[PDB]
C-alpha cells in the first residue's frame, strides 16, 4: 500500500525497538527481516523514535538494522 | 508458476535500469562465478560485515549478465530474489509453507539450471515452523539448485553455524571491507548517479573528502556505505539550500516590521522606506528565481545527456548502425559544451548560492551528523576562539600557563593540525589545591558546550581498589552487568567530543593507569562487549596535587622550567615511567596572590549578586569590606576556599539572619558597610 | 480443516557472579 | 555546587556531638532514626568504600548499590 | 605444529614496539590498524579470560562469542 | 474500551513492575511498550503500587515507563 502511494507518506514509528523481535515465532520473520530491504533502497520513508537506552540494548544487537 | 508470484526478477530491474552499476568487486564476482560453476555444493553465500556490498555483488553480477560479459557457462541465466516474505505470509493453514517451498523447488528443477537462485537475507529462511532447513539441505548438495545467499557476518555464526550440516551445505565468500581508493572509485560512479537524482553538482574534492573523513572520524559504519551517507546527505542539504534564503528572510522580517509600524502610525518617510525595501526584496527574489531556473535547465540537459548515454549503450547492446555515430558525434559534444556553458553561466550569475557540493559541505554534514567539530573555521567561532584567553580569565584568574596550554589544544584541534592517532590533549595538572584545577576544567566545558557539568566527569577517588577498572570499562560476558556496559566508554560513544575530567588522580591502585595507558596512547578503548570506542576527539584531563610541598616551597625564586622538571621527578616517584611519557603536557599550577584573591572575591560577589537578584535584592559593597574579605581570605597553604568560607560566614550569616528576620525590605539596596571589624548591613 | 497456529515461546538466560579476594 | 554544610566537630567523648546531630534530626523530622548514619569506625580496611558507594559491575551484590 | 611468529618483545619505553607491529600490519595488509590489538591492560583479573575467549553456555554473552 | 469511557474511569494496578515484565517474552511485546503511548498522552488514568526496592530493580530499568 505504501508502494502504492509514491512517497506521499512519511511513515512514522514511535519506540522503534518494538520492531526488532516483533513477532518472532515458529516463523522467525521478526518484522526486521521484512523491513530490511525496503529500508535499504529507501523505498519507504520511515522515521523512528527511540530512547537512547534501548537503541543500544535492543537495536545495536541487530546490526543489519543499525 | 510460483516464480511469477514469489520472487523478484532482478534481471528485469537491471534490464529496466533500476540499479547501481557496481565498480569493483572484481575478485568477488569472479569468485561467485567460480563457485556457481561446480557440480556439488553449488551454493556460495556472501559473507562480510554489513555494509560492504553484499547486495552490491549480486546486483553487479546481474548487470554483468545483462552486459553479457560473463563467462559462457552463465549466459542466459536468471537471477530471482527469493521472497521469504510472501512465502511465509501466505502460510496460514498446515503445510502451506512447505508446499509452496516444494513447488518452488520443482519449478526451478523444471528449468534445469536456467535460474540462479538468489536468497537475500539467508537467516530469514531457517526458522519457519522438518520445516525449512531439512527440506532443502537434501536438495542443496545435489547441484540442482544454484543458490546465492547474501547475509551478514553475525547471522552466520548465530543463525547458521548452530546447525552444522546447513553450514557445510555452503561456501563462505568473504566479502572484504573495501579500502580507501577503491571506495573513491565506487563513489565516482555513484557520483554520476546522484547527479542524476538530486539535481546538483559534485566536486572531486568532495569525493576525496568523503573518503578521508568517513575513514578517519566515524567508526561505527563502514566504507562505502558511510561515504555514501555523507554524499547523499549533502546532496539533499544543498538541495534544501537552493530550495529555501537568509538575506531574504532578514529583509522579509524588516519589511513586515516596518509595515506593522506604518500601520500603527496611520512625518511618514516609511512609505518610501518600505517601497525601497520591497523593491530590493523583489529584485533579490527575481535573481533567486532566475538562478533557480538556470540550475533547473542545467539539470534537465544534464539528465537528457545521461539518457543519451543510456540509449547509446542500449545501441551497443542491440547493434543499431547509424544510431552509434549519430548519437555520439551529434549529442555528446554539443550537450557537453552547453552543459559547460550553463556551468560557467552559474559561475557568473550565482551570487545570493551554492550549486555544488564541496569539502566545506561534507564537513558541515559531518559535524552536524556526528558532533565532532571538523567544519571550516566560520568567522564567529573563529573570533571566539581567538578570544580564548580573554574568556578563560572570567572563570580562572591567574595561572596563565595551562590557560595557554588548553588554548593551544583547542586550536590544534580546530585547525586540524593535530596527530590523528592520539587524543587532542592528554593533559595533567599538578599543584597544591585551592588554585583552580577543577575550575579550569569546568570553564572548559562551559566554553565548549555552553554547559558546566556536561562533561564525562570520572572522579578518580573511588578507584583505590583493584576492580573499578571494570567499573569504568564494562562488565565482561557471563557476568552480571554485561548488558549495561561501562560509564566511561558508553558516555563517550554517545557524544564523541567531550572532556573527561579525572579529578584527584593519585588515589588509585595503578591498574586504572594501565587502562589509561591505552587511552592516552592511541585513543581506542575496548568496552565490555568488545566493540571499541575512538577517543581521538576528546580532551582527557587529569588533576592531582602530588607536588604540594614542592610548589609551596619553591614557586617563588624559581622559574617555570626547573619547577616542571623537579615536580616531574616527583611524579616519577609516584607514577609509572610507562605513563608520564604519554602525557600531552605536564603542567604545574602555583599558589595564588593578592590581585588574584581580589579577583576571586569579586567573582564570588558577582555570583552572589546573581543569587540575591534571584531573590530580587540589590547589594553594594564597601571597599573596606573588600579589605576584610581579602585579609580574611588569605593564606598560602589552602588556596582559594578560605576566601569562600570567609565570604560565606562573614556575609551570609548576618545577612540571611536579617533576611528571615523580616528586618529587610524588597526595594532597598542592601549596602554592605563596615563596623570596626565586621560588615554592617544598612537599609535606606 | 484447521491452521497451524502461531505460538508464544517464552525463553530465558542466566548470569554468573564473581567474588574477589584481598591479598593481605 | 557544594552541599549545605560540611562540619568537622571535635572534642573528647560524651559532650554532646552525636546529640547535636540527633537534635538536628529530631528537629528537622521529629525523629532520631530518620537520618543517615554511617558508622565510620568500622572502616578500618579499604573495602567498606565498596560497601557505601556500591560494588562495581561484575561483582557480587551489584544490583543493590551502596 | 606452532603458529608462525611466536614473538615476545622487550625493552625501554616508547621505542617503536607497537610501531613495529603496525609496520607489519602496514606491510602485510596495506592498513596500519588492521590487526587484532587485544590489549593486556584490561585483563588484570580472573574473569577477563571470559572477556577475550568467550562464555560457557547458558550464560550471558554466550551467543555473541568472544 | 477505556477510550470509549470518555475519561470517567480511573485505572488501578498493583505491582506495576509485574505489568512491566508481563508480556515480555523472547521477541514479543509486553504491556510496557504498549502503555508507552497511552500514558505519555495519558488518556489511561493509571494508578500505581510498588515496593521500593523492586521499583528500583524493575521499573527504573525501563526509563520511558519510568
Ligand atoms: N562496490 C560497490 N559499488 C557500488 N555500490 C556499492 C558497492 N559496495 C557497496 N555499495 C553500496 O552499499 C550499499 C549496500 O552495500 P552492501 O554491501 O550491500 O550492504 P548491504 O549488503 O546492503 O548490507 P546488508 O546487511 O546486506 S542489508 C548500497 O548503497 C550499494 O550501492
Ligand atoms: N583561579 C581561580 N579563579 C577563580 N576561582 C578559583 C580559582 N582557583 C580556585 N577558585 C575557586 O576555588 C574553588 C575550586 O578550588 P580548586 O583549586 O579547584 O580545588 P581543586 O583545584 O579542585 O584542587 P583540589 O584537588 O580540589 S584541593 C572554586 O570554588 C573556585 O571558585
Ligand atoms: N550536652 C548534652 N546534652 C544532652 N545530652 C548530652 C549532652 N552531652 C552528652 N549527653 C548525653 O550523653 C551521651 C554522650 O554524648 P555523645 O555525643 O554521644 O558522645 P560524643 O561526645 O559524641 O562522643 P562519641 O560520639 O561517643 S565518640 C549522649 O548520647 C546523651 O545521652
Ligand atoms: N626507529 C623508529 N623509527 C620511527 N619512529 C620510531 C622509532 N622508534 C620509535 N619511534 C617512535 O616511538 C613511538 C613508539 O610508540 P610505541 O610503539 O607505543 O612505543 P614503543 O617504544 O614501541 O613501546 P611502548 O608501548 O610505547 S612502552 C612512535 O611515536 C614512533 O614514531
Amino acid at each position: 500500500d505504501l508502494a502504492k502511494q509514491e512517497g506521499n507518506v512519511i511513515l512514522f514509528i514511535d519506540a522503534l525497538h518494538t520492531m526488532v523481535g516483533a513477532g518472532k515465532a515458529d516463523g522467525a520473520m521478526d518484522a526486521g527481516n521484512m523491513l530490511k530491504p525496503a529500508l535499504a533502497r529507501g523505498e519507504l520513508h520511515c522515521v523512528g523514535a527511540t530512547t537512547l537506552d534501548e537503541y543500544r540494548q535492543y537495536i545495536e544487537k541487530d546490526a543489519a538494522l543499525e | 508458476q510460483a516464480l511469477k508470484k514469489y520472487t523478484i526478477d532482478l534481471t528485469e530491474r537491471a534490464e529496466q535500469g533500476k540499479l547501481d552499476p557496481v565498480i569493483g568487486r572484481d575478485e568477488e564476482i569472479r569468485r561467485t562465478i567460480q563457485v556457481l560453476q561446480r557440480r556439488t555444493k553449488n551454493n556460495p553465500v556472501l559473507i562480510g560485515e554489513p555494509g560492504v556490498g553484499k547486495t552490491a555483488i549480486v546486483e553487479g553480477l546481474a548487470q554483468r549478465i545483462i552486459n553479457g560479459e560473463v563467462p559462457e557457462g552463465l549466459k542466459g541465466r536468471r537471477v530471482l530474489a527469493l521472497d521469504m516474505g510472501a512465502l511465509v505470509a501466505g502460510a496460514k493453514y498446515r503445510g502451506e509453507f512447505e508446499e509452496r517451498l516444494k513447488g518452488v523447488l520443482n519449478d526451478l528443477a523444471k528449468q534445469e539450471g536456467n535460474v540462479i537462485l538468489f536468497i537475500d537475507a539467508l537467516h530469514t529462511m531457517v526458522g519457519a515452523g522438518m520445516d525449512a532447513g531439512n527440506m532443502l539441505k537434501p536438495a542443496l548438495a545435489r547441484g540442482e539448485l544454484h543458490c546465492v545467499g547474501a547475509t551478514t557476518l553475525d547471522e552466520y555464526r548465530q543463525y547458521i553455524e548452530k546447525d552444522a550440516a546447513l553450514e557445510r551445505r555452503f561456501q563462505k565468500v568473504f566479502v572484504a571491507e573495501p579500502s580507501v581508493e577503491d571506495t573513491i572509485a565506487i563513489l565516482r560512479g555513484l557520483k554520476e548517479r546522484y547527479e542524476l537524482h538530486h539535481h546538483v553538482q559534485i566536486t572531486d574534492p568532495a569525493i576525496v573528502a568523503a573518503a578521508t573523513l568517513s575513514h578517519r572520524y566515524i567508526a561505527d559504519r563502514q566504507l562505502p556505505d558511510k561515504a555514501i551517507d555523507l554524499i547523499d546527505e549533502a546532496a539533499s542539504s544543498i538541495r534544501m539550500q537552493i530550495d529555501s534564503p537568509e538575506e531574504l528572510d532578514r529583509l522579509d522580517r524588516r519589511i513586515i516590521q516596518l509595515k506593522l509600524e506604518q500601520q500603527a502610525l496611520m512625518l511618514d518617510m516609511l512609505n518610501e522606506e518600505l517601497s525601497d525595501k520591497e523593491r530590493q526584496y523583489s529584485e533579490l527574489e527575481e535573481e533567486w528565481k532566475a538562478e533557480k531556473a538556470s540550475l533547473s535547465g542545467t539539470q534537465t540537459i544534464k539528465a537528457e545527456l545521461e539518457q543519451a548515454k543510456i540509449a547509446i549503450e542500449q545501441a551497443r547492446r542491440v547493434g543499431d548502425l547509424a544510431r552509434m555515430s549519430e548519437l555520439q558525434y551529434g549529442k555528446i559534444p554539443e550537450l557537453e559544451k552547453q552543459l559547460e556553458a550553463a556551468t560557467q553561466l552559474e559561475g557568473k550569475t550565482m551570487r545570493l548560492l551554492r550549486n555544488k557540493v564541496t569539502d566545506a559541505e561534507i564537513a558541515e554534514v559531518l559535524a552536524r551528523w556526528t558532533g565532532i567539530p571538523v567544519s571550516r573555521m566560520m568567522e564567529s567561532e573563529r573570533e571566539k576562539l581567538l578570544r580564548m584567553e580573554q574568556e578563560l580569565h572570567h572563570r580562572v584568574i591567574g595561572q596563565n600557563e595551562a590557560v595557554d596550554a588548553v588554548s593551544n589544544a583547542i586550536r590544534r584541534s580546530r585547525a586540524g593540525l593535530a596527530d590523528p592517532n592520539r587524543p587532542i590533549g592528554s593533559f595533567l595538572f599538578l599543584g597544591p589545591t585551592g588554585v583552580g584545577k577543577t575550575e579550569l576544567c569546568k570553564a572548559l566545558a562551559n566554553f565548549m558546550f555552553d554547559s558546566d557539568e556536561a562533561m564525562v566527569r570520572i572522579d578518580m577517588s573511588e578507584f583505590m581498589e583493584k576492580h573499578s577498572v571494570s567499573r569504568l570499562v564494562g562488565a565482561p560476558p557471563g557476568y552480571v552487568g554485561y548488558e549495561e556496559g561501562g560509564y566511561l566508554t558508553e558516555a563517550v560513544r554517545r557524544r564523541p567530543y567531550s572532556v573527561i575530567l579525572l579529578d584527584a588522580v593519585e588515589k588509585a591502585h595503578p591498574d586504572v593507569f594501565n587502562i589509561l595507558l591505552q587511552v592516552l596512547d592511541d585513543g581506542r578503548l575496548t568496552d565490555g562487549q568488545g566493540r571499541t570506542v575512538d577517543f581521538r576527539n576528546t580532551v582527557v584531563i587529569m588533576t592531582s596535587n602530588l607536588g604540594s610541598d614542592l610548589i609551596q616551597e619553591r614557586f617563588g625564586e624559581l622559574d617555570y622550567a626547573h619547577m616542571k622538571e623537579l615536580v616531574l621527578g616527583v611524579v616519577s616517584h609516584n607514577f609509572r615511567p610507562e605513563f608520564i611519557n604519554r602525557i600531552d603536557e605536564v603542567v604545574v599550577f602555583h599558589p595564588l596572590g593578592e590581585q588574584h584573591i581580589a579577583s576571586i572575591a569579586q567573582i564570588q560577589l558577582k555570583r552572589l549578586y546573581k543569587r540575591l537578584e534571584e531573590r530580587g535584592y540589590e547589594i553594594h559593597i564597601s571597599d573596606e569590606a573588600l579589605k576584610l574579605l581579602s585579609e580574611n581570605g588569605y593564606d598560602p597553604v589552602y588556596g582559594a576556599r578560605p576566601l569562600k568560607r570567609a565570604i560565606q560566614q562573614q556575609i551570609e550569616n548576618p545577612l540571611a539572619q536579617q533576611i528571615l528576620s523580616g528586618e529587610l525590605v524588597p526595594g532597598k539596596v542592601i549596602r554592605l558597610e563596615v563596623n570596626e571589624d565586621r560588615i554592617v548591613a544598612v537599609q535606606h | 480443516a484447521a491452521a497451524a497456529a502461531a505460538a508464544a515461546a517464552a525463553a530465558a538466560a542466566a548470569a554468573a557472579a564473581a567474588a574477589a579476594a584481598a591479598a593481605a
